[PDB]
């Protein structure tokens, strides 16, 4: 799970 | 020529950027050395705006809690300006610490990594503050503003959401330097800055040759909202109504005197909404629920911040010398 490249 | 607005210079820290090396203020020349985006994993959402989404994150290299400011698309130029200002001001009193700069390899979305502050939403915190607590935190904001002004930087977005307070620790950090700019004497700036309720009269009457004193109008708006428990204090429905809301309290005599001093052309759509207003006494806002926050020293300080004439306002250091702060243990 990822947002703008960052892992949760 | 005869139709120009009259020029203005900051009363203080006027030439500080002139005498710096060019690389200090020339943010367009700044080069970013990107960190490793994989260092940071998002834990929780903290805030979202037209310009950013902000998360609590973990630095997996050291198990440190950080904040990641994911920047919405804007000119590269504006990203370098926020970074350069944060690097210039890093380590100063009550200035948020920039820790790292990273980018999504896929989307190319850049992100600022900051020191985490354990904030309490102003809409919960401010109504709990004692008279002492308000003076204490106002003094902490002034340390940041005198610092950034002394460093040739105007914040241009002073407001509660840009002031992080870890109340457990009485720790304050001035954040959000994305609209901040370098003060150069004679430079004409964009008036579309700050947030409506905190915009100084210079921005509302479209006077471009403004300076650090803009931040002191914003700070006055914060102080008024706080001591009178009325948030926001000047609640305009638009930039034009904003000046009417101000003029209904400070009166129009000093406003027209301001407009005349600087030969400001009043947008003629003010012609039908402004009129003439009496100057009200700061005492009309005092009531049973806020009287414990109000003192002659508080009203005197507020009166010296909320002046139409940017040159007449207290500077951050002059504010620090005001009797309102004599009781703050330093
Ligand atoms: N270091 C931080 N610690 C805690 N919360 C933060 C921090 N930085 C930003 N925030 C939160 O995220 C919001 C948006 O960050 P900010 O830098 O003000 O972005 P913008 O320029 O989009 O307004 C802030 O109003 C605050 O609620
Ligand atoms: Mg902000
Ligand atoms: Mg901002």
């Amino acid at each position: 799970c990822r947002l703008y490249g960052f892992k949760w | 020529g005869s139709s120009g607005p009259v020029p203005s210079r900051a009363r203080v820290y006027t030439d500080v950027n002139t005498h710096r090396p060019r690389e200090y203020w020339d943010y367009e020349s700044h080069v970013v050395e990107w960190g490793n985006q994989d260092d940071y994993q998002l834990v929780r959402k903290l805030g979202r705006g037209k310009y950013s989404e902000v998360f609590e994150a973990i630095n997996i290299t050291n198990n440190e809690k950080v904040v990641v400011k994911i920047l919405k698309p804007v000119k590269k130029k504006k990203i370098k300006r926020e970074i350069k200002i944060l690097e210039n001001l890093r380590g100063g009193p009550n200035i948020i610490t920039l820790a790292d700069i990273v980018k999504d390899p896929v989307s190319r979305t850049p992100a600022l990594v900051f020191e985490h502050v354990n904030n309490t939403d102003f809409k919960q915190l401010y109504q709990t503050l004692t008279d002492y607590d308000i003076r204490f935190y106002m003094y902490e904001i002034l340390k940041a503003l005198d610092y950034c002004h002394s460093m040739g930087i105007m914040h241009r977005d002073v407001k509660p959401h840009n002031v992080m307070i870890d109340h457990e620790h009485r720790k304050l950090r001035l954040i959000d330097w994305g609209l901040a700019e370098f003060y150069h004497p004679g430079q004409e700036y964009n008036v579309r800055v700050a947030s409506r309720y905190f915009k100084g009269p210079e921005l509302l009457v479209d006077y471009q040759m403004y300076d650090y004193s803009l931040d002191m109008w914003s700070l006055g708006c914060m102080l008024a909202s706080m001591i009178f428990r009325k948030e926001p204090f000047f609640h305009g429905h638009d930039n034009y109504d904003q000046l009417v809301r101000i003029a209904k309290v400070l009166g129009t005599e000093d406003l027209y005197d301001y407009i005349d001093k600087y030969n400001i052309e009043l947008d003629p759509r003010f012609n039908d909404i402004l009129g003439r207003h009496s100057r009200k006494r700061w005492e009309r806002f005092v009531h049973s629920e806020n009287q414990h926050l109000v003192s002659p020293e508080a009203l005197d300080f507020l009166d010296k911040l909320l002046r139409y004439d940017h040159q007449s306002r207290l500077t951050a250091r002059e504010a620090m010398e005001h009797p309102y702060f004599y009781t703050v243990v330093k």
